[PDB]
């Protein structure tokens, strides 16, 4: 044990706390009899290909999570019986604080009340996510719809608002008189009855000639009008979460497996 | 075997009159040479 | 939707008024204040140079004054001084 | 022994009516230092009571100690009947033994006023303003004439041996 | 059994003491023991006829070298009698010797510097704590 | 003292804080001696500082230096106590016996 | 300073007496005034409100901006500020790209998770290597890391050998070898995924700083055992495992990893809990915005890694417009200057300008002290050797050209001394001081292997004689004399020892030491502070062993506690676990002390009580004392008079004007607030008072209680007066439980009037969203009234719309917890309508949990309504006769806390010593005092041994097979005969397994006998008698329901598990259908449909 | 009667946020022994004996390959000094 990282602070808190040096050890054939694990084959691989694929399309294709999302560790329930608690996600909350809109909150039947008003000049900013097949929203916990945030809204009125109003107000002022942060930056808003008119959101795979497999999301309203082109494709995990569904069929329906 | 030399009287005489309550009924015979074991358990904790 | 808070209670929000407080407040605030350069700025410096560090240690000290010497400042202070300043006054 | 109880009894703390205020200062929850008898109760008494010979205020020089004309003297001089008839007698084993009498009759007496708790009239300061020349005789005798090796040796073998050691007393 | 007593003389009721207390358990500080002669070791066994608490490596050489020590019988270590103690009079000794004319517990320097220090014995008998504890129990 | 306050009152949590013997020990033995002059026993009676007739305070008693309490007409609770008062409030509290 | 000149009087005359004395009157002085947190950050931790047009958009959008520009000044990764940062505040907030473990030697492992630097969230549940499952070691813990880094084991498990190998030729830490390896493999495999212009690698090398010209000039052997790595691992490995990366810029790469790479602690979430130790693991991460800092062991930022295992820093200092933002790459930030700038230093650490690794005195802290003989005051402090100085010309202004120009123009491990008073630096004093310097660590290096080997007591003898002996040589800021410290006072608390103020000393020089030393917040402040409150507590106590007066007061065993909760804030998060539970500690010692009052901004005072002592003698009934002697009671405590008045019920005009003031304030010693603790108790009159005049009941405190849940939080009070299945119980249990049943009532009428008069902020669903931490498992409010058996307040939960099937934790239906609780009732009016049968996510139904209590009349209540007794579980294979098997005979009862009442010597204080404690394990009557037990499980449903009653008497075992065998005989004739058969996750049949778990039992019962406790040495003949009779027909009893758990069995043909019967055809397509239900949930809408 | 069981209910106040779980645990021996393979990993030689480190003699032509990525001129190699040749000259 001859290192500067042992002999040291690591054992000063311990021996502090009256433990041994003894403990905190054990040889590598009493990890595996005491806990006990089931087989993981190739399509954990392959599953973890689509992954580091949200990771990777971080800076130009941003991720987008899902607010109905439960405490309980997935592939318990069967999503008709069985009642978890339901809860906001870690990273959808810091997502939405990121953005720069209010934090919502969840009910206990799985519905998400709008603590803003700004949204009902343009539309909905809280949206079904729906399937691209079928058109219907995914049946989440209780039959209510798993629902995610729009990036329609969030590019139209909040993402030019930020540099253009805030920013610039605050430079020619405090500069004269006395960095490109936020992400993504692209096509423009299309129109404010676009904005007005949306409820749903499709996984789609798109985006052929010089990127091969770049999913984006396709917006839909009533009688599928394919209305918005935006990118912001949806989280894997946060889905995998909502559905406990435990294997590959996630990439399957969401288009994420290349 | 440790140090007790207490339970081990009363584990060998539970022992002894259990095993003599069914060698009293089970079969005419009290005595069958099968209590010898903790018998001489008896003898060496009585007389230590 | 607020109690409706009793006019029995005298609040004062602990600001600065008390002498003692007003100071205790600000001694242990002044620790967590941000440093003056003490920092590792990427380059190194080195000011340890032995030599010189014997001056710059002394550098600082009170006067080595001893008591006998310390009776006669005292004396050369206070009635000198006062026989000045009452002249003036 | 008689230095022992010296050292515990200066030891414990004792204060005025600030008993009560500090009664009421507990279900709060001067001020710099009110666990003191516990701390130091940690190390081996031999260390604190030699060192409680060590710091005494008025003891007596080796020069006058055996002042020719001094109860010392005295009681190897003039009376003590010599050593005739039967046992052992001797002439300062009667002396040093009468001054430990007369130490714990001033000793006891002190602890008493202590337990009424007689504050003293607003160092190593003895328990209450003792004229105890009977203790300074004793104290002189044990500063001067005496090894710490066999006194560590018998007391180390005293302490944790006070089954042995009282028993050997009388046998 | 509730008693109310009413007096019929004032020259019958003398007070006797103001006593505070707070109610909140105050339990003592109890020291499973260690090796006598090298602190290097908890102890395992202790003999009460050597009055002494040792481990195993030390129980095998202090009565495992003469015959009359190897008759020793030994308890576990925490029939210890020196599990009780603090001696509040001198603290930092444990208590090993309860008086039993007297109902007061002692400590090694408690009873060299302490109450139990003057001429005695003979009319103060003392044991050891495990023997004590033993006839509270039965009775 | 505490052992006794323990006694009266069921409770393996009360333990002492100080005390404040009101009496010289010459005293107590002259009461001692003229309750065998009256040919009976001694009882330890526990009462609150205010369930006496008159209440008075610790500071109350001392600096008056009499308790103005009519031990004709006043009832002593022997062997089990009532709770203190106040109690049922702050259960882990201190509290004052006479 | 007074502490200084303290001490060089001890050295000139030892011991004197008044010379240790006001030592330590000058200490426990200093202690005082350096131990407090300033009182606006003390408020703002309990302020408890926070756990309560384009332009609008702009402000609120930009006020929330990440407060770090990465700037590119020469080639350094200066990091400048834009928003004043008030301490405590969140910064980067990032993934950890990929960690290791500290790997070690000798085969060992962590026993956490080797990727994913956390402890298992389950410890008998993990996932599984993809190339070798169950031969590879190394199990994975959830789903969101068997995703994140299953690729990265698949490339690394084949070459675990091959790396090995790597690291003994060219002697390094494996670590760091192993971190840089799996930094490869990550990479690589994203370069499979990415286009090749854009790489997170890609933008390591060349935008990072990497010093590169000052590591072949200066320090050259961390150089050539780099280079004998990296030719290594050019030859025998795959072009594509290093990312067919050059030689040169491999030593680039080598670099970078060691040099940006911290050691981080992961903290556990089940030991905080627990009171043992967090930081259960140590080991590299590595992250991008965290590498984008400057290194300076001057601190603006501390670094950790968190539970839900993100890496993250926050604020130190209060970094204003215009900052730095600066992290500790060093981890003992306290190791000396020459061991920060070691041989084997990263060369970030190496070249460093802090004021610490410049002045020699480390900038005023003095770490080497050596008692300087020539002047006799003062301490002189060491210089950096002339063999090192020349070496480390290469990292500062343009150091690299000053290097080469000397290096082609032109005693040494010898460093000097110099004294900071007199300024004297002869050879005499740098032979003396040096000979000091190497007695102390010769001794420090003789108890390190004293404790690492195990022999703990040696250890502690000889970093005692080290504290005994040097002592005043030292100075009170020494690395081997404070490590001396802290471990002399851990082995003088736990271990065989505890002396008890000795250690008080030792935890006391050493908060002090790091206080000095360490920056103002750090992580090893939690637990230091928290052991000297912990040390101080029992010395308070061990003062209550001898003369009872006071004690140490209230500021002496808070205050420690107070800073040990703010550095728990700022380093390890505000709302962490680690935080959680210091905070509970501080709450448990709030009550003991009995202080019970937040300290907040508002401090309501009354300046006239004098007059109202008609109200103020009324509420603590004592009307005997004067003005100043309660007036005490207002200003250090005002908020007990609320406690006692929301406990004792009054409703007067001026009840409700004193309490109306104290709202946002909760409570200290318990933290319910006023109504909160008002409403606990049943005082309905006083209730109803507070809600219609506006008091707020819908926040909750840190850990969630709302007043709701704490209502039905609270034990139902029981032991009172008469009686009431035969299932009676007390009149103060009845009037209890339906005056709390009204009070929720009056809660429901209370969200009416707030909900009726206008829309929105809709109070009745508030009401209903009231939840804990998982540290007690996400209970609700009908949660706790169905474990407290309260009848009636959940038959009016349930009318009133709270939901009867609704889960919490480990997937427990309130049916679960109503029959743990024992009540039939509860039972009954859970199923008056239902889920007679239901699984956890165990498997478990509330039969199962009734065979586990064994009670008779629980299971015979559940096999009348309907309970199926032939269910299975899906996870443990767990039958009802498996539950009433190892409940028979159960050492483990496995519960929900916020901390240990086990352990705490404040939790015996403040809860008791009384019948109702002992019941519930709180104190013990065994062999040790509190020591430390078998640590059993760490698992947050924390599980716990049971009192050592069990073994020893045999009373309640007898008791507990006598109904274990009448509930056999009852479920004998309504259980099938395949269950007798049917297999547990262990191989074990419903019979053999009561076998076994009785050898275990009985194993355990001659362990404990012969550790032994001297209740059973001072047992007469009779009850020896009495004791052995009752483990032989203990014994009987064992094998008669032994037998009736098999002879059922005996007559059934078939012995094989169903799971391995040859199926019909059917039975194979439909386990293929519901596999992919719980698959693709999601097919359903487009199946009956389209 | 009381003193004794109220002073129980006070103890209770702090036992209110603790709940019985629904956990069954059977707890069963298992046993350590097998093959312990990070013994068997950590105890592995290799066999080639590399030799001490000399200077080096680098290689001047070589196509650039330089940070992992392949540059191209407009399509194929565009053979080019190494930096390390640089360095060596």
């Amino acid at each position: 044990l001859r290192e500067k990282s042992h002999f040291h602070s690591v054992a000063r808190v311990r021996a502090l706390y009256g433990e041994e040096w003894r403990s905190l050890m054990v040889p590598s054939a009493a990890i595996l009899p005491y806990v006990d694990v089931e087989v993981t084959g190739p399509d954990t691989l392959k599953l973890a290909e689509c992954f580091q694929f949200q990771e990777a399309l971080a800076v130009d294709r941003p991720t987008l999570p899902v607010v109905n999302v439960p405490q309980i560790e997935r592939g318990e329930a069967v999503l008709e019986q069985g009642h978890p608690h339901m809860v906001l996600s870690p990273d959808a909350a810091e997502l939405l604080s990121q953005w720069g809109v209010a934090l919502p909150e969840v009910d206990e039947k799985g519905q998400v009340i709008n603590r803003e008003a700004k949204l009902e000049k343009h539309g909905r900013l809280f949206l079904p996510l729906v399937d691209p097949s079928t058109n219907q929203p995914f049946l989440g916990f209780y039959g209510e719809p798993v629902m995610v945030p729009n990036p329609a809204v969030y590019h139209s009125v909040i993402a030019p608002a930020i540099l253009a109003y805030a920013r610039r107000q605050a430079a020619l002022v405090d500069r004269a008189k006395n960095c490109y942060i936020p992400p993504h930056m692209d096509v423009p808003p299309v129109a404010p009855e676009v904005l007005a008119k949306i409820t749903k959101l499709k996984p789609g795979v798109e985006k052929d000639p010089q990127l091969g497999e770049l999913p984006v999301v396709i917006l839909m309203d009533d009688n599928n009008t394919e209305l918005a082109r935006l990118p912001w494709q949806v989280d894997i995990s946060s889905f995998s979460l909502a559905q406990s569904s435990m294997s590959i069929l996630v990439a399957r329906r969401l288009g994420l497996l290349a | 075997s440790q140090q007790r030399y207490s339970d081990a009287m009363l584990q060998a005489l539970h022992s002894y009159l259990l095993a003599k309550s069914y060698y009293t009924a089970y079969q005419s015979a009290p005595l069958e040479g099968e209590m010898v074991p903790e018998l001489l358990l008896l003898v060496k904790c009585c007389g230590l | 939707v607020a109690p409706f808070a009793s006019r029995i209670f005298v609040p004062v929000r602990l600001m600065g008024k008390d002498s003692k407080f007003t100071k205790r407040e600000e001694a242990l605030q002044a620790r967590y204040a941000y440093p003056e350069g003490q920092f590792s700025p990427g380059y190194y410096v080195k000011a340890a140079d032995i030599d010189e560090k014997r001056q710059a240690i002394l550098q600082a000290r009170p006067p080595r004054m001893s008591v006998f010497e310390f009776q006669e400042k005292m004396r050369q202070l206070k009635l000198a001084k006062a026989r000045e300043e009452t002249e003036r006054a | 022994s008689l230095f022992l109880t010296l050292d515990v009894l200066e030891r414990k703390d004792y204060q005025p009516m600030s008993v009560t205020l500090a009664r009421y200062e507990q279900a709060s929850a001067q001020c710099y230092g009110y666990l003191r008898w516990l701390l130091d109760s940690s190390n081996s008494s031999e260390m604190q009571a030699l060192e409680y010979l060590q710091h005494y205020p008025n003891k007596k020089s080796p020069a006058e100690i055996f002042d020719p004309d001094g109860d010392l003297s005295f009681s190897i001089c003039h009376g003590t009947p010599p050593t005739k008839g039967s046992n052992y007698c001797t002439a300062l084993d009667r002396f040093i033994s009468s001054l430990v009498s007369k130490a714990q009759v001033a000793i006891i007496d002190v602890r008493r006023r202590l337990l009424r708790g007689e504050k003293p009239k607003l160092g190593i300061r003895l328990p209450l303003d003792l004229r105890s020349e009977a203790l300074d005789m004793l104290a002189s005798l044990l500063y001067h004439f005496m090894d710490v090796r066999i006194f560590r040796q018998r007391w180390r073998r005293r302490f944790k041996d006070s089954r042995g050691a009282v028993h050997a007393e009388d046998r | 059994y509730r008693v109310l007593y009413r007096l019929k003389r004032a020259d019958q009721v003398l007070p006797t003491a103001v006593l505070e207390f707070e109610m909140k358990p105050l339990r003592i500080q109890v020291r499973q023991p260690v090796c006598e002669m090298c602190e290097v070791l908890p102890a395992t066994l202790y003999c009460p006829a050597d009055r002494a608490q040792l481990c195993d490596t030390c129980d095998e050489r202090v009565h495992s070298a003469t015959r009359m020590l190897a008759r020793h019988v030994r308890v576990p270590a925490n029939h210890s009698p020196l599990q009780f103690g603090s001696c509040p009079y001198h603290p930092s000794e444990m208590i090993d010797s309860v008086c039993m004319t007297c109902f007061v517990a002692l400590c090694p320097h408690c009873i060299l510097i302490g109450s139990h220090s003057a001429a005695d014995f003979s009319e103060h008998p003392l044991i050891s704590t495990l023997d004590a504890y033993k006839m509270v129990m039965q009775d | 003292w505490e052992y006794w306050i323990q006694l009266s009152l069921f409770t393996a949590d009360l333990h002492i804080v100080g005390g404040w013997n009101l009496a010289t020990p010459a005293q107590q033995q002259l009461f001692d001696a003229k309750a065998s002059a009256l040919k009976g026993p001694i009882v330890y009676s526990f009462l609150d500082l205010n369930e006496l007739e008159t209440p008075q305070s610790l500071e109350n008693i001392i600096a008056e230096k009499r308790v103005k309490s009519d031990w004709r007409k006043q009832i002593f609770p022997s062997a089990e106590c009532r709770p203190p008062f106040g109690f049922e409030g702050n259960p882990s509290g201190t509290f004052h016996v006479m | 300073q007074a502490i200084e000149f303290y001490w060089t009087a001890l050295f000139c005359v030892p011991e004197n007496r008044m010379l240790i004395r006001s030592l330590r009157d000058a200490e426990e002085r200093l202690l005082a005034e350096v131990s407090c947190i300033p009182h606006l950050y003390k408020a703002a931790l309990f302020d408890s409100s926070r756990f309560a047009l384009a332009t609008e958009i702009g402000r609120r959008g930009a006020l929330q901006r990440p407060p770090f520009l990465v700037v590119k000044q020469d080639k350094q990764t200066v990091c400048i500020a834009e928003v004043p940062l008030e301490p405590g505040q969140l910064i980067f907030r990032e993934l950890p790209y990929v960690c290791t473990p500290l790997t070690l030697e000798g085969g060992q492992v962590f026993t956490t998770c080797f990727h994913c630097l956390r402890e298992r969230p389950v410890s008998n549940r993990g996932f599984s290597c993809p190339v070798s499952p169950h031969t590879c070691p190394f199990v994975f813990c959830s789903w969101e890391c068997l995703m994140r880094n299953v690729r990265v084991h698949s490339r690394e498990c084949g070459l675990l050998p091959m790396i090995m190998a790597a690291a003994r030729e060219a002697e390094l830490s494996i670590t760091g070898v192993l971190h840089f390896c799996r930094l490869l493999l990550r990479a690589g495999l994203e370069r499979e995924i990415v286009r090749p212009e854009k790489d997170m690698l890609y933008n390591v090398l060349g935008e990072l700083q990497s010093f590169e010209e000052s590591v072949e000039i200066g320090q050259p052997e961390l150089r050539r055992k780099l280079t004998t790595l990296a030719r290594r691992l050019e030859k025998d490995f795959p072009p594509g495992f290093y990312c067919y990366l050059q030689h040169r810029e491999l030593i680039r790469l080598m670099l970078l990893v060691s040099q940006y790479s911290p050691f981080v602690r992961s903290t556990s979430p089940s030991a905080a809990v627990q009171r043992r130790d967090p930081d259960a693991s140590v080991g590299l991460v590595f992250s991008r915005r965290l590498a984008n800092l400057p290194h300076s062991c001057v601190p603006t930022c501390t670094y950790n890694l968190d539970e839900d295992g993100f890496v993250a820093v926050r604020a130190l200092c209060h970094i204003p417009v215009g900052g730095r933002l600066c992290v500790s790459m060093v981890e003992d930030l306290f190791t000396p200057s020459a061991a920060r700038k070691d041989i084997e230093a990263p060369p970030r650490v190496f070249g460093c300008g802090c004021v610490r690794c410049s002045d020699p005195s480390e900038g005023g802290r003095m770490l080497r002290g050596i008692r300087c003989g020539v002047c006799l005051r003062g301490y002189c402090a060491p210089f950096y050797s002339p063999a090192l100085q020349k070496r480390l010309v290469a990292y500062g202004v343009g150091g690299a050209e000053v290097a080469r120009k000397i290096a082609l123009l032109a005693d040494e491990a010898e460093e000097r001394w110099q004294c900071t008073s007199c300024g004297n630096a002869s050879e005499l004093l740098s032979v003396q001081c040096d000979a000091i310097e190497r007695e102390v660590t010769q001794l420090t290096k003789k108890a390190d292997r004293r404790f690492v080997k195990g022999k703990s007591l040696p250890a502690r003898k000889i970093y005692v004689d080290i504290i005994r002996r040097f002592n005043s040589r030292l100075h009170p800021n020494n690395f081997l004399l404070y490590n001396a410290h802290v471990i002399a006072a851990g082995l003088l608390f736990r271990d065989p020892g505890q002396d008890v103020p000795q250690a008080l000393l030792y935890i006391r020089r050493a908060v002090i030491a790091a206080e000095a030393v360490l920056p103002i917040c750090h992580r090893e402040k939690i637990h230091l502070f928290t052991q000297l409150a912990q040390i101080s507590f029992a010395a308070s106590m061990a003062d209550k062993l001898s003369r009872r007066g006071v004690g140490l007061p209230g500021g002496f065993v808070l205050e420690p506690m107070y800073s040990a909760y703010w550095n728990a804030a700022v380093c390890c998060g505000p709302r962490s676990v680690l935080a959680l539970t210091t905070l509970q500690q501080l709450r448990m010692y709030a009550a003991a002390l009995n202080v019970a009052t937040p300290p907040a901004v508002v401090s309501y005072k009354l300046p006239t009580v004098g007059v109202i002592f008609s109200y103020f003698r009324h509420v603590l009934g004592r009307h005997t004392e004067s003005d100043r002697t309660l007036r005490r009671l207002v200003e250090k405590d005002p908020f007990r008079l609320a406690t006692t008045i929301a406990r004792l019920g009054l409703h007067c005009l001026m009840s409700l004007e004193i309490l109306s003031a104290f709202n946002n304030v909760h409570h200290l010693g318990t933290g319910l607030s006023v109504m909160a603790i008002a409403a606990s108790q049943s005082r309905l009159t006083l209730v109803r008072k507070l809600l219609d005049a506006g008091f707020d009941f819908l926040r909750g405190n840190e850990l969630g209680v709302t007043p709701l849940v704490a209502m039905a939080a609270m034990p139902l009070p029981q032991g009172g007066r008469s009686v009431g299945e035969l299932y009676f119980r007390s009149e103060v249990a009845d009037r209890a439980d339906r005056d709390q049943a009204e009070i929720l009532r009056l809660f429901m009428q209370e969200c009416s009037r707030r909900d009726a008069r206008a829309k929105e902020a809709k109070t009745k669903d508030q009401l209903m969203l009231a939840c804990t931490h998982r540290i007690l498992g996400l209970n609700g409010p009908l949660h706790f009234a169905a474990a407290r058996g309260k009848t009636e307040l959940c038959r009016q939960l349930i009318r009133s719309g709270w939901n009867v099937s609704k889960s919490n934790g480990e997937g427990a239906v309130p049916l679960h917890l109503a029959c743990a609780s024992g009540d039939v009732q509860t039972v009954m009016v859970f199923l008056i309508p239902v889920d007679i049968n239901v699984k956890t996510e165990r498997g478990e139904t509330p039969l199962m949990l009734a065979a586990y209590a064994v009670q008779r009349d629980m299971v015979k209540l559940l096999l009348d309504k309907g309970a199926d007794a032939n269910v299975v579980g899906d996870r443990e294979k767990m039958t009802v006769l498996h539950a009433l098997a190892a409940g028979v005979c159960r050492t483990v009862e496995v519960q929900y806390e916020p901390l240990d009442p086990r352990q705490d010597l404040a939790a015996h204080v403040v809860m008791g010593l009384n019948h109702a404690s002992l019941a519930a394990n709180i104190y013990n009557r065994g062999p040790g005092y509190l020591y430390v037990t078998d640590t059993v499980e760490d698992r947050i449903p924390v599980v716990s041994q049971l009192a050592p009653d069990l073994f020893i008497f045999p009373q309640e075992i007898l008791r507990r097979l006598t109904e274990a065998n009448h509930i056999g005989e009852i479920l004998l004739r309504h259980c099938d005969h395949q269950l007798f058969v049917r297999k547990t996750k262990k191989g074990y049949t419903p019979a053999e397994l009561l076998s076994h778990l009785w050898e275990r039992f009985f194993q355990t019962r001659n362990e404990v006998v012969e550790q032994s406790e001297l209740r059973l040495a001072a047992l007469s003949h009779q009850e020896r008698q009495e004791i052995e009779t009752g483990w032989k027909v203990a014994g009987q009893l064992a094998y008669r329901l032994i037998e009736l758990l098999r002879a059922g069995g005996a007559t059934v043909e078939d012995a094989r598990r169903p799971e391995d019967m040859t199926p019909r055809r059917t039975d194979l397509q439909e386990r293929r259908l519901r596999q992919l239900h719980r698959d693709a949930p999601w097919l359903k809408a487009e199946e009956m449909l389209k």
